[PDB]
């Protein structure tokens, strides 16, 4: 299985397709440039405990996307995805 | 508080092997799987495999079947990963994450990384 | 912000009864007029002040008496000679006066009091004058049938209106009169409790938000 | 001639009388289901033990001592542990004061117990702080004993329950204290009902100098109870 | 359908039976004035509370669990505090084991309670140390469950009091344990009478991978008593 | 444990005054008298006086009636002694001792000394 993420850089709806159907089962991560990673969205729509509530995710059969309303300074970070449907589990390319 | 403290960085000449550690403290160690990751500098990440410290069953990615081995210690509460036959393309940062109680792969706790 | 405590021992139940939950004689009207519209006309609706409107809308139907007390406080715009007032109560079907010296003040059929300023304030009690068996607080219907009637006005629910007049002739001094009306519900029988309102009121006619 | 109360026993006293303060005993809360209706645990076997305090020294120039009775036992023993993790209590006390001097000493004490003793500061307009009142096990000292530190005189201080220790005749006193409060149960960490105070009226004297004549105070909660910490669901 | 014992209550079980281990209950020491004659304090209201342990994980490759019953409660709660500053106890227990899986799981457990389970080390001549036995609340794990870590086989291990948890039929077991010892009262910090052990005979399986099927163990001392800490003189 | 910690040494020109302290910890301060001593370097010792911190009554030796004063603080648990009109013969070490519960003068606990 391969997952592609359509924007390569961002200068605010970040979408990612999939090779197959994944039936939910997708997480959204973010990486600060210091080197710390924490997740933002789990099971394609829910929010993590301790996130600003401007993030939101869409849902479909195979094409998922992230929605950010307003921007901020330390919001600027590369965003990854993950399918946990079937091993081996694969990330995406990332933006920004 | 859940902490995943990895070792400091190290480097090696080609043709050798190396071993690292991801020491965990703040929870019961024998309940959660210990996944390991790989990020080449400037690219995306890649799943290597996990270790089940309750049973010592491991499941590897198909690319990393011959490179890495995965062990887990119960007494010192430390998961290890040993490479083999290092080349020029093994220079990366290696992570360690934690699963969930029910065996799902969504990672909430992470290590800091260790260059090679 | 000091946080204190005290143990409490109670036995009473008869303080939360509906008979003495609404027997408190709240103010319902306050309007001034200058004599030199020279009188005070007020329909006897009860949803004018929101302190007593919210307390009265916990129930659907209730039944009571009025107990009106009119308290008049005059001034000259130094001493005022012996002012006499009239407070005529006009029910439905009888006509309301439109001018101070109208011929509707001389009408015998409707009840009127004649009280000086120097006396203790006037007081009359008014019986239950609905033609149903209870006052519908919330009415889910139309008085106007066709396509244009005001929503939630019960034609059986109305009471009347009272009108207050300085009796005396034109005097060379001109003075300002302030009228306060206190209504005290007696013999309460309330039915069908309802949840209380949280959002603030927007109009006097309906329940908007 | 011994007071065996529970675990401990103060033995070998002189003849003494249980002069009940006023006319009553503890009584154990006869009927209040209207207040704090989790039935009081009522511990009885593990609190009544005669917690003896430190011995104090009586010299010629000494001037008086005072203890706040729910405060002197907040950090001592099994009663001291039940003050934490409980917020309502109800108890009466028993006090046994006993000094010991030979047949060549002379003096007199006044052992008085004062309900609701609101103190006062001398020559200022500021109320006393938290630290001038909650002294603890060590107690305090009268600065001006003739006015009992609030203006009310000592000559009229025999209106409270009191006994005399006259070293010619006796050397012991015993007061039993009932529950003296308006509320049925009270809060132990911020209110102090009684105030045991002993004041030497006639100071001591002997041929030699400054004989100590050490005194002993022993306090025991009589019929104590607390709130309920264990409930079904 | 609830077990309201004192302060806590494990509610909403499946139908269950109090299969008494052997044929007896705790019994409260019927008559021994010849031994340790300071009458036992016998606490009854402040120990019986269903101390629930941590939930353990049952995967395909798991192999067994064991707890030492006077040892698993030495550091937990009100029973854990009475083990310090007392040196004799006498109690029986009650055990309630309950796992929970859906109607698509399959497996079987053996919940057995073993009196005086002296363990043994594999392939060495050295007796097990203090740290391989006194594990505590977390319990242990069978290394060789087929021989019960002492050579005696598992096929004959149904001679002890036991129940079956068969995930097709039920998901609950309940054993009541009497006082099984030669001496009338025993020492809690160095001797362990019973040994609760649960062993998956048929391992679990499902279409997906490694479902947890978490299990819960709940222990409650039945009729406990200790030595006397309070005496007259 | 009973400890009598005095201040460090100091010196002064003649015609001045000086004040020292003997801070006590490990017991109830208001029960015991606080005696003060004087030792010229190379000779025997000499009693100066005491202070009664329960009453603040002091009793001085007849030689040291005008030289030294004696105070006692209850809050800081510290006894002081202030000299006056220093001369050349005041260069000595000064001690502080503790009485007994019953007012007897036998000293079991001592200070370390403070030169002048």
């Amino acid at each position: 299985i391969q997952m592609i993420q359509s924007p390569s850089s961002m200068f605010v709806s970040l979408s990612c397709r999939a090779s197959q159907d994944i039936r939910g089962n997708l997480d959204w991560y973010q990486q600060k440039p210091g080197g710390t990673i924490k997740l933002l969205i789990y099971s394609t729509s829910n929010l993590n405990s301790g996130v600003p509530s401007r993030f939101s995710g869409s849902g479909s059969g195979s094409d998922y996307s992230l929605t950010i309303s307003s921007l901020e300074s330390e919001d600027f970070a590369d965003y990854y995805c993950l399918q946990r449907n079937a091993y081996p589990l694969t990330f995406g390319g990332g933006t920004k | 508080q859940v902490q995943l403290q990895q070792s400091g960085t190290e480097l090696a000449k080609p043709g050798a092997s190396v071993k690292m550690s991801c020491k965990a403290s703040g929870y019961t160690f024998t309940n959660y799987w210990m996944h390991w990751f790989k990020q080449r500098p400037g690219q995306g990440l890649e799943w290597i495999g996990y270790v089940n410290p309750n049973t010592d069953y491991t499941d590897y990615n198909h690319k990393f079947k011959d490179k890495a081995t995965l062990t887990a210690d119960k007494s010192s509460s430390t998961a290890y990963m040993q490479l083999s036959s290092l080349t020029s393309e093994d220079s990366a940062v290696y992570f360690c994450a934690r699963g969930t109680f029910g065996n799902y792969a969504s990672f909430a706790y992470w290590g800091q990384g260790t260059l090679v | 912000a000091i946080q204190t405590r005290t143990v409490i021992n109670q036995h009473g139940v008869s303080e939360t009864l509906v008979e003495n939950f609404l027997s408190r004689a709240a103010l319902v009207s306050k309007r001034s007029f200058e004599y030199k519209k020279n009188f005070f006309k007020w329909t006897i609706n009860t949803r004018s002040f929101v302190q007593l409107r919210r307390k009265l809308e916990l129930f659907t139907y209730l039944r009571f008496d009025a107990e009106i007390t009119i308290l008049t406080t005059v001034a000259v715009n130094v001493g005022l000679p012996d002012l006499t007032l009239q407070a005529m109560f006009v029910p439905t079907g009888a006509l309301t006066p439109e001018k101070q010296d109208s011929f509707h003040w001389q009408s015998g059929s409707n009840a009127s009091v004649f009280f000086k300023i120097s006396d203790p304030p006037a007081r009359i009690t008014i019986p239950f004058m609905c033609i149903n068996s209870a006052y519908s607080v919330f009415y889910d219907g139309f008085a106007g049938f066709e396509k244009n009637g005001l929503y939630g006005i019960n034609p059986a629910d109305t009471i009347g209106n009272l009108c207050v007049r300085i009796v005396n002739e034109h005097q060379p001094v001109g003075f300002t009169v302030t009228v306060r009306v206190y209504m005290k519900p007696k013999h309460i029988k309330a039915w069908a409790p309802r949840p209380p309102r949280t959002l603030p009121y927007m109009s006097i006619a309906n329940a908007n938000y | 001639l011994q007071l065996k109360l529970g675990n401990s026993a103060i033995v070998t006293q002189e003849a003494a009388n249980y002069c009940c303060a006023y006319g009553e005993w503890p009584n154990y809360l006869p009927d209040h289901e209207a207040v704090a209706i989790d039935k009081p645990t009522q511990p009885e076997t593990a609190t009544d033990r005669f917690y003896t305090l430190k011995s104090v020294k009586w010299e010629t120039g000494s001037t008086g001592w005072w203890w706040k009775l729910p405060d002197a036992l907040n950090n001592i023993g099994m009663f001291g542990q039940n003050v934490q993790h409980h917020y309502l209590y109800r108890s009466g006390f028993l006090i046994h004061v006993q000094c010991n001097a030979t047949k060549f000493h002379q003096g007199a004490l006044l052992v008085v117990a004062i309900p609701e003793h609101q103190r006062g500061a001398h020559n200022t307009n500021t109320s006393p702080g938290f630290d001038d009142i909650m002294k603890g096990e060590e107690g305090g000292t009268f600065n001006h004993p003739y006015v009992l530190d609030d203006g009310t005189s000592l000559a009229c201080a025999t209106i409270f329950p009191h006994q005399w220790i006259n070293l010619r005749t006796n050397n012991s006193a015993t007061i039993v204290l009932p529950w003296m409060n308006a509320a049925p149960m009270d809060f132990p960490l911020r209110h102090n009902q009684w105030t045991l105070a002993i004041i030497p009226v006639v100071p001591l004297g002997t041929r030699t100098t400054s004989s100590m004549v050490p005194i002993t105070v022993s306090i025991a909660p009589m019929c104590c109870e607390f709130n309920g910490l264990r409930h079904a669901i």
